[PDB]
DNA sequence: TGGAGAATCCCGGTGCCGAGGCCGCTCAATTGGTCGTAGACAGCTCTAGCACCGCTTAAACGCACGTACGCGCTGTCCCCCGCGTTTTAACCGCCAAGGGGATTACTCCCTAGTCTCCAGGCACGTGCCAGATATATACATCC
DNA sequence: GGATGTATATATCTGCACGTGCCTGGAGACTAGGGAGTAATCCCCTTGGCGGTTAAAACGCGGGGGACAGCGCGTACGTGCGTTTAAGCGGTGCTAGAGCTGTCTACGACCAATTGAGCGGCCTCGGCACCGGGATTCTCCA
């Protein structure tokens, strides 16, 4: 049948907060890292641990930013996050 | 080129589900891609500077750990 | 021949949790934790020695660094453990 | 020459006093390093390692496992206020996040 | 008689206190507060005048930055009035 | 023994500090929260300043101790030496 | 002997090369300090000092003032993006804040 | 007695703005700025020398410390005057 | 839309105190030579990183319904802003005690440095126990 | 009250902890010299007090505007399902280059003599804070 809008989201919240696995696919992130590093030095090599460290740091930073974004959405009496909440979180954090 | 689209919509959805977000707007994904690109540009630029100071052509995990420790984002588990 | 704190965290773990093991990534994390706490305390003691025009690091500087760094109960118990260690080292 | 008794054994410690003294000496912290500074520092590091391993062992037994994983270390650090204050700017690899859902999101 | 509308004196005060550099807390109550706080740590303690001046400058700068973030949080909730929940949101996003 | 000096940080002083922060309208429960925030911040700085004083075996808290305490919390202050 | 030519004079600098050199030796940074490191560091510090001082003099001239007060230094640092990024966790004493009233607070 | 960058920043000010002076508080703030930036660059260069197993701080260490610490155009220009000053010092 | 009261901006006069320049000196920068070692360079090696292929399969992607929910509008009523008057304590000037911070002398014990030596710690190797996987049953949620 | 996600229990298989040989770094023992403890002194500077005065805080009161609750509505994500696609795992191969070792030489620490630039002290003049009066916005109400 059809579930209500929100219960699969809450089930996914309870699922992904119980796990440690990386939520971004490895090859697109590695290609993005090599695309970004091409502007700084031509013909660079990467260890696998370097890309894994970058992915772990990026995923932790994005999860914390989405927690602050969720606070900013709740503060405006909303359960939906919006780009203004991300901008406000980065403004209070000092990143903008 | 155009590898920022590899960070797909369900990947950002899973990252927000780990952050506890119940509902996500459709304009969230481009904003999160820009945020990720800025963060990766900062850390990768610092790690490339650390690599080229050592006269190497391989970005080690040690360079990424020091690049993150420069910005107050200390990472445990990759040789720190 | 890379040196690490693996056997020492093994010894502490078997000293307090005898039927409990540890994994390789967890020991990389604990080694990074020990190195980071070492760097914080030694840097604060180096600053403490430089501010007071002193050229030596003693137990007083590391104690003050522990009081500056660690939160309240952690700082109190670390001060107590280290003072016990220094008194036992001097008494023996 | 008498029996070589280590400085960790006569202080009653498990962390190496000699290695901590060597890393203090060549770490360019001060011109001199006293005798009691590596003993005090290794005692403090041993206490902090013991606290982390106590809470990580409790978190491992809570998940019915006898081996400490990074998730157990993350739960140990962030479930204590003082260890979360000490390790606030620290990302633990393969640690995840603690289960928290805001009360306005529940049905 | 003559009575200004609510908000004009507030904006005039915003311009006046943003153009100026003077300390906005009275010095003697701040000094008494500093002695009262410091007597809980070490009794029979003295203070230089420049130490209390440094504490006043740091406290005023911290409170002004906190009130800027509080005003941003109040604007994000479609309001012009600052409330304690805005202060709590700004402090938790900063991580205090 | 000094007691209850947090009321010396008055409501007009908090209003002036909010005016410098660009605030047009202020609620009435703001002032107690601002006093608590100020007390927490002053306790955090003053504890490190007293610790730096006690390491130097002095009975006076100097300005340079406060500068070191603020440089510790990432709140470096320019104008009182360093 | 020869004439005592200052190391800052032969490097084309106003900041002292020798004082940066003694502060690098006695600051507990390395066991050895090279010859060109204090020249480089004094040049970088002099460039940053000139970059703040030019904008502070412009801010003092725009306020019809001759001498530079900490308000002008605060305006110079906060009005430049790179200087505000460099000096973002630093409070200038008697510096004040930038004039910034939000758009939703102004009357219509 | 006490040492400060008092005459040098005045020399730089008269080089840049020859009809503009300075106050005592602005002097103390500029002295604190020079001391803090010097401490940042020297600490980063010490860390860079320790990371690459080197016991010497060279102009390369200061150059990559400026590249790490300063933002973009500031870093590019400061590298340019640092290289110019080192070249003029070595050539004469 | 015009106009009155309030506020802000602007110009001339006055004094004051802090910046700016001059001088003595002293200590710290410079110059010249020596010496030991840190690092630059050359060679080699073997390790891990990159490039491509195949498959199979999980995950990304397109699309449709629909329902909750973000957003705009309206009323109301309470809370905070503006202003006047009284009170109160901040602030400035001054005047003393006296703790204590800063400096100097000395003197001693504590730590750097060195030679010798052995035992703790690390790399390598192996074999065995802890989780990961798969399937059926009932417990826990969901509509 | 019926229909699904998920503990719970049992077999099974594979990819951390103990043992050992070498080796190298910590420890014992001794010397040398200088960093800091300790006593004495003295002078800045911190605290406590008194008094006038006046500026700022506190209290009260009127009123208006904005925060908050309620309600409608149109739309845009949530969820589900079929289709596509490229992540991922396993495998092969090849060449860059990370890392180690050896040799030599340039370069920075170190020491002693010299001397001059920077710092403390002092004196004096102009930038600016303040005041008073007039010109120009400027906000609110008829």
């Amino acid at each position: 049948h059809r579930y209500r809008p929100g219960t699969v989201a809450l089930r996914e919240i309870r699922r992904y907060q119980k796990s440690t696995e990386l939520l971004i696919r490895k090859l697109p992130f590695q290609r993005l890292v090599r695309e970004i590093a091409q502007d700084f030095k031509t013909d660079l090599r990467f260890q696998s641990s370097a890309v894994m460290a970058l992915q772990e740091a990026s995923e932790a930073y994005l999860v914390g930013l989405f927690e602050d974004t969720n606070l900013c959405a709740i503060h405006a009496k909303r359960v939906t996050i919006m780009p203004k909440d991300i901008q406000l979180a980065r403004r209070i954090r000092g990143e903008r | 080129r155009d590898n920022i689209q590899g960070i797909t919509k369900p990947a950002i959805r899973r990252l927000a589900r780990r952050g506890g977000v119940k509902r996500i707007s459709g304009l969230i994904y481009e904003e999160t891609r820009g945020v990720l690109k800025v963060f990766l540009e900062n850390v990768i630029r610092d790690a490339v500077t650390y690599t080229e100071h050592a006269k190497r052509k391989t970005v080690t995990a040690m360079d990424v750990v020091y690049a993150l420790k420069r910005q107050g984002r200390t990472l445990y588990g990759f040789g720190g | 021949r890379k040196e690490s704190y693996a056997i020492y965290v093994y010894k502490v773990l078997k000293q307090v949790h005898p039927d409990t093991g540890i994994s390789s990534k967890a020991m990389s994390i604990m080694n990074s934790f020990v190195n980071d706490v070492f760097e914080r305390i030694a840097g604060e003691a180096s600053r403490l020695a430089h501010y007071n025009k002193r050229s030596t690091i003693t137990s007083r500087e590391i104690q003050t660094a522990v009081r500056l760094l660690l939160p309240g109960e952690l700082a109190k118990h670390a001060v107590s453990e280290g003072t016990k260690a220094v008194t036992k080292y001097t008494s023996a | 020459r008498a029996k070589a008794k280590t400085r960790s054994s006569r202080a009653g410690l498990q962390f190496p006093v000699g290695r901590v003294h060597r890393l203090l000496r060549k770490g360019n912290y001060a011109e001199r390093v006293g005798a009691g500074a590596p003993v005090y520092l290794a005692a403090v590091l041993e206490y902090l390692t013991a606290e982390i391993l106590e809470l990580a062992g409790n978190a491992a037994r809570d998940n019915k496992k006898t081996r400490i994983i990074p998730r157990h270390l993350q739960l140990a650090v962030r479930n204590d206020e003082e260890l979360n204050k000490l390790l606030g700017r620290v990302t633990i690899a393969q640690g995840g996040v603690l289960p928290n859902i805001q009360s306005v999101l529940l049905p």
